[PDB]
DNA sequence: CAAA
DNA sequence: CAAA
DNA sequence: CAAA
DNA sequence: CAAA
């Protein structure tokens, strides 16, 4: 049981490198 | 050794009764998985303001691979590269079909089963009665619309009517007797013997129960049975909005919606498995037809108010029927309870009239007395029991929505490790 | 909870090779075992003076009921006093055809199952080599003359050709080549899943090994193996007696003769069964007729000789035969070895003369010289290649005397309570 | 492995009573 | 981000 | 939870 | 030895 | 005993 007001969920987001796409994409 | 995160969220929602799985995650034997899930639950919108709370209770069991595949998962393990790839199991052709345990029928209509199986083992080792007939269910297809929908039902919070003696309990023991004599010695055993026998038709009816009995223990390994590693409960309450407009003002609707946090310390896991999370949600039993045992009964003896000590030692229990606690109590409903149990418990009261107030999450019908004279289908939770007081179902009676932090460390090349050849 | 003494003494003798129980007492869940023994152990009369001493070793295991009876173990403790009896085993018609299980073949012919099957498991998942036949024999009447009555054949102390890689060890991995190209990315995972099935091979052939392997772990209960729970050793040395008489003068004969102990620390006893404990005396493999495989080859090359690291860590194993270990060596006898390893270890010597001595406990013939070509029953200890050093085998090889020493702490009415009515 | 020269096994011998005969019986 |  |  |  |  937790007091606050309900809140909206935030990002899925750590260790090591995951996606490899050629370069940076954001 | 390194960190894997799994963490990811998840919306739910399901039917009151019935035991969801919410989240589960495949571990490798070596890992040690640390969760914690927090979020909100809420429930579909009520008809009147807020009466009272359900109670939520999570769990997060941990299961071998091992007792899902059988020795067959060992051959697998151990022929290692060469191992017969282990079978799945079938559902229905329905992408729902599969809810129980927390997934949507993949595009072949066939799931793990592991995640299968494992949902029967911790429903047959802890949510159903010792007593009710084992879940024996072979594939996900062999599940009857609601149950593959939204979990198997369970057991009603307990009170009188609803954690009664096992059925098969002994009312009395029979011993031989000669025509005119008794072996008063052989009546002995014969005591010692019963004794055995209630001890365990009362609370060893599992294996393990017994051998604790003895003062021993039992590996999760030897009755097979899933690993309890944490479980996490709470009551759901919430608000009621106002209503603002020339009709609509003065009433009220109530808004359930409360927070939580489901922790789960770190944990080592021994051997390639499962971690299965599941949710259930209980409104307590209340109903504005149940009356006290004793205002029910129409001969008061005794034996029953006088609450004697010495009797109350000594009787075998006593076999009352629905209709002896409710006013449309079915009567082909016999439970045996222990005597004198009126006394050690006093039954929640609701004022005739908010039967038939649509809202409200009574029982506003004597239990079971739509499923017939059968006691199982009395005790499990009937989950349209509360169609009636929910607005609208667009999401079934309850759901969710949390975020599953999870952290795991193990043995795990990198990905770069993985696509990089040199 | 109180003390039972279960202290008792016993007079054992066996066959070299084969291991045999010397005690087993019965346990129940809760129970807190602990046993100290103690004793000494000698051999049959030798033919000449003492030339090497036998290494004993003494082991105790802990076997539940639950893995030799199986399911109907768990129903024959949850039915309790109901519980179909459960079944006997058969032996052969003979007294002593029991013995392997320390006891007489009782009146009936037939003895208690946990005791068999415990001395197969305990067999199966310790003694033999892990790629040999798994020892299924379901009755002790299955079983042959010298094994029910002296105990199975154990390994003979590893050395060169008794503790050779496993028979089917890979001693090249083929890989699919298209006609003119070869991936090489694939020659990659080849070489990797080549790797998968060696480490399998040679050292995780038991399903709990593979597991270890990953950094997890396994209870006793989930590959149903016996439980070690305590196991010693030691060297039996003695005297030699002089000859005083006229012809005897000058003569020697060595009676070995040694004191030990072999102390179980305190025990738990988690659920009713088995403590087992066996012993099992053997002679280091010497042999006047083994030589430096060196010694041997007949063309030395520079991947024998010259020890050069770069080719002893990339080389395949090596099949050889034992007439490339001994002068009389059966060549239909081949074993795996790894390279290089005769730099690795230097082989014991007895000059020859010795070989027709009658006397020493030496192999004078090439090990399974009279077994045929067959490797298992080479490795495996002969005792007869015994029967030559010994005056009279009227106990046997061997044979021991000592006192076990039982405390058990267990939930247990007094026998007046037992006997007394009221 | 114990030192000592191999002596004579004694006595098979604690917690309560065990035997009922009547009596006392050497 | 070469979790080179 | 043997409130053994 | 009432391990009463 | 993965002398992993
Ligand atoms: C996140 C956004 C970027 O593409 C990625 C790497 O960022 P950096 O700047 O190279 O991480
Ligand atoms: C803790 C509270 C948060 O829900 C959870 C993730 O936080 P973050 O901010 O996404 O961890
Ligand atoms: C004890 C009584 C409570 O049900 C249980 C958990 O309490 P908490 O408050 O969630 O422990
Ligand atoms: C990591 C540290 C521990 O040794 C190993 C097993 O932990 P557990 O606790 O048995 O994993
Ligand atoms: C210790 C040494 C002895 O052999 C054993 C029994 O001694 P007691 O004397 O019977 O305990
Ligand atoms: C280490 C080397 C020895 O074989 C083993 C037991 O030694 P002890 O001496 O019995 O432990
Ligand atoms: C006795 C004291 C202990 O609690 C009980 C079990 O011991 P073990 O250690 O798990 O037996
Ligand atoms: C031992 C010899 C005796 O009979 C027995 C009881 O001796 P006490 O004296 O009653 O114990
Ligand atoms: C780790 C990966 C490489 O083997 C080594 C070099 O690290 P950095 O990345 O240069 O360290
Ligand atoms: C009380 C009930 C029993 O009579 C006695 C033993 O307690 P526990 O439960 O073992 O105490
Ligand atoms: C114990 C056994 C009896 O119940 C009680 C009396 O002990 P003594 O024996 O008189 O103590
Ligand atoms: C040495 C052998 C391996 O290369 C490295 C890892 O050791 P351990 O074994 O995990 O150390």
């Amino acid at each position: 049981a937790r007091p606050g007001r309900p809140q909206p969920l935030r990002g899925t987001k750590k260790g090591a490198r995951l996606w490899y796409v050629g370069g940076q994409q954001f | 050794r390194e960190i894997v995160d799994l963490s990811h969220l998840a919306f739910d929602c399901g039917m009151l009764g019935r035991l969801k799985t919410v989240s589960w995650t495949p571990v490798i034997a070596g890992d040690s998985f640390e969760l914690d899930a927090v979020g909100a639950l809420r429930l579909s919108p009520l008809r009147r303001g807020l009466a009272i709370d359900s109670k939520v209770d999570f769990f997060t069991f941990y299961i071998p691979h091992r007792h899902v595949y059988g020795d067959q998962w060992i051959q697998f393990m151990r022929d290692g590269v060469n191992a017969q790839p282990l079978p799945s199991v079938t559902c229905n052709r329905y992408p729902d079909h599969a809810g129980y345990v927390g997934t949507i029928v993949p595009a072949n209509n066939r799931i793990p089963k592991f995640l299968h199986q494992s949902y029967l083992n911790i429903y047959n080792n802890y949510f159903r009665a010792p007593w009710m007939p084992e879940r024996t269910e072979a594939n996900p297809s062999n599940l009857n619309e609601d149950d593959a929908r939204y979990g198997f039902r369970c057991c009603h919070l307990k009170n009188i009517w609803s954690a009664p003696l096992p059925p098969e309990t002994k009312l009395a023991e029979e011993m031989g007797i000669e025509s005119n004599s008794i072996d008063i010695m052989g009546l002995q055993a014969a005591y010692a013997q019963l004794h055995t026998e209630q001890e365990r038709t009362y609370f060893m009816q599992r294996y393990r129960d017994v051998i604790s009995s003895f003062g021993g223990s039992t590996s999760y390994d030897a009755d097979n049975r899933p690993l309890l590693v944490m479980h996490t409960d709470f009551w759901a309450s919430g608000y009621d909005v106002d209503g603002t407009d020339q009709s609509s003002l003065g009433q009220f609707s109530g808004r359930v919606q409360q927070t939580f946090k489901h922790s789960v310390p770190r944990f080592f896991v021994p051997e390639h498995g499962v971690m299965m999370t599941l949710a259930l949600i209980r409104f307590p039993p209340i109903s504005p037809l149940e009356h006290h045992y004793l205002a029910g009964k129409s001969q008061l003896t005794y034996t029953d108010l006088a609450g004697d000590p010495a009797l109350i030692g000594n009787l075998p229990p006593r076999e009352i029927s629905y209709r002896d606690l409710f006013r449309d109590g079915r009567s082909g409903i016999k439970i045996k309870v222990a005597e004198s149990i009126w006394y050690r418990t006093h039954p929640d009261y609701v004022n005739f009239k908010y039967h038939d107030l649509h809202g409200f999450p009574f029982l506003d019908d004597a239990p079971g007395t739509s499923t017939g004279d059968n006691l199982q289908e009395a005790i499990l939770v009937r989950h349209q029991d509360y169609d009636a007081c929910f607005q609208s179902q667009q999401l079934l009676q309850w759901n969710k929505q949390a975020r599953y932090n999870v952290s795991v460390y193990r043995h795990m090349p990198t990905v770069r490790d993985s696509i990089m050849t040199s």
